[PDB]
């Protein structure tokens, strides 16, 4: 669920999630990484976990509508940057 | 945007998905290559409308613009497929959804401070060379 | 200033010249004030009192002795220099407020009252009801704490400009 912008999960977040105090979220994340569910690292000095992957699974129609919305945004950004570059460099495009 | 050839291999296997299985095609990676004796003919036929086999700044900028065009077209195709599958016209293809999930996992984070600093450092190096 | 030679000297002139200079101080038009000073004779700025007083007031203000410029209210060469001192008081308080703006992180109510001369303490909310830097009188007023992204579009604009200038035939 967390987007790549702020995929820095926190020990307190994982505590408010599946019920465990913050002294074994470390072990839980270790188990996840070892099994291969997720990838990344755990900065326990700052008490947060960096996730750079997730094992994909099967989704719901609403979970795909969310992906559709995210695409809509991405397409809009790409089109805007395309128009900007094309207009700016119009006089040198071959 | 793409090559004129699409390749398909007929695979019929019990879907680990657990869904009814039907003998259908599966996409195969395709490419265009040429013998040397075909490269000579191709180049001769294209001699009049050929591009330079070197990166001239105008052509490199044009290539970047074409890259943006291709990326936009591919994103539009994916969005249209997502529209159709969401509304219900098409069924949910699990491999498609897996690949899209992996793509969104693979999107970078460009607002990270440690990345912004390195980016400015490299931009300044390139600009001093320029 | 125009017909100096033909017209005779106006003894009742420097009073008004200083009055205009003080008005310029009050309106905070320092550039016009200094142009007027430059127009004026060099000797008069020191010999005379009518011109020297506005000059001294601006000197104190631009030196930063706000206490001194306040204390210099009494020495009015003539009664005409009245209500311009009051507009100047308003301008001085505005300048002090600007100092508090650009500096003085995290200021308090009592020191603000002492420094930025407000009216009676029951009216201490003045300039917070009007200038109102979203003060947020959190007892201490916090100064409302009043005071990382790549501009990729702008940088791409510049780089495309370089490419254009390199690739144009000229």
């Amino acid at each position: 669920t967390r987007p790549a912008n702020h995929r820095q999960l926190t020990f307190e977040e994982i505590a408010k999630s599946a019920k465990i105090t913050v002294n074994e979220v470390e072990l839980l994340v270790m188990k996840a990484l070892s099994v291969g569910l997720v990838k990344g690292s755990i900065d326990e000095v700052d008490k947060r976990v960096h996730m750079t992957w997730v094992q994909p699974r099967v989704l719901d129609l609403q979970q795909i509508k969310g992906m559709k919305d995210r695409l809509e945004f991405w397409c809009t950004d790409v089109k805007s940057m395309e128009m900007l570059v094309e207009h700016q460099a119009h006089d040198i495009l071959t | 945007l793409g090559l004129p050839t699409e390749a398909y291999i007929s695979v019929e296997e019990v879907h680990d998905d657990g869904t009814p299985t039907s003998k259908t095609f599966e996409h195969v990676t395709s490419e265009i290559g040429a013998e040397e004796a075909e490269e000579v003919g191709v180049e001769h036929l294209l001699r009049d409308i050929k591009d330079t086999t070197v990166g001239t700044l105008s052509q490199r900028i044009t290539n970047q613009v074409h890259g943006l065009k291709g990326l936009n077209s591919k994103l539009l195709d994916i969005r249209s497929y997502l529209e159709k599958v969401a509304t219900g016209k098409l069924p949910i293809n699990h491999q498609i959804i897996y690949q899209l999930q992996d793509v969104f996992n693979l999107l970078p984070d460009v607002s990270l401070q440690e990345f912004v600093k390195a980016f400015y450092l490299k931009t300044n190096d390139q600009m001093v060379v320029v | 200033f125009d017909y100096k030679e033909q017209l005779p000297e106006s003894a009742y002139m420097h009073q008004l010249l200083g009055l205009n200079l003080l008005f310029l101080l009050s309106q905070n038009r320092v550039a016009e004030f200094h142009t007027e000073l430059e127009r004026l004779p060099a000797k008069d700025i020191q010999t005379n009192v009518y011109i020297k007083h506005p000059v001294s007031l601006e000197q104190y203000l631009m030196e930063g002795s706000y206490n001194k410029v306040f204390l210099a209210k009494g020495n009015i060469p003539a009664e005409s220099y009245t209500f311009f001192i009051d507009i100047l008081l308003d301008t001085i308080r505005d300048e002090i407020a600007g100092c508090i703006e650009k500096a003085y992180e995290k200021i308090l109510f009592t020191e603000a009252t002492r420094i930025l001369f407000f009216n009676t303490p029951k009216k201490m909310t003045d300039y917070a009801k009007k200038r109102g830097w979203v003060l947020g009188p959190n007892n201490y007023y916090s100064f409302a704490s009043q005071q990382t992204t790549i501009p990729s579009t702008e940088l791409a604009k510049q780089v495309i400009e370089y490419a254009r200038q390199l690739e144009m035939i000229v």
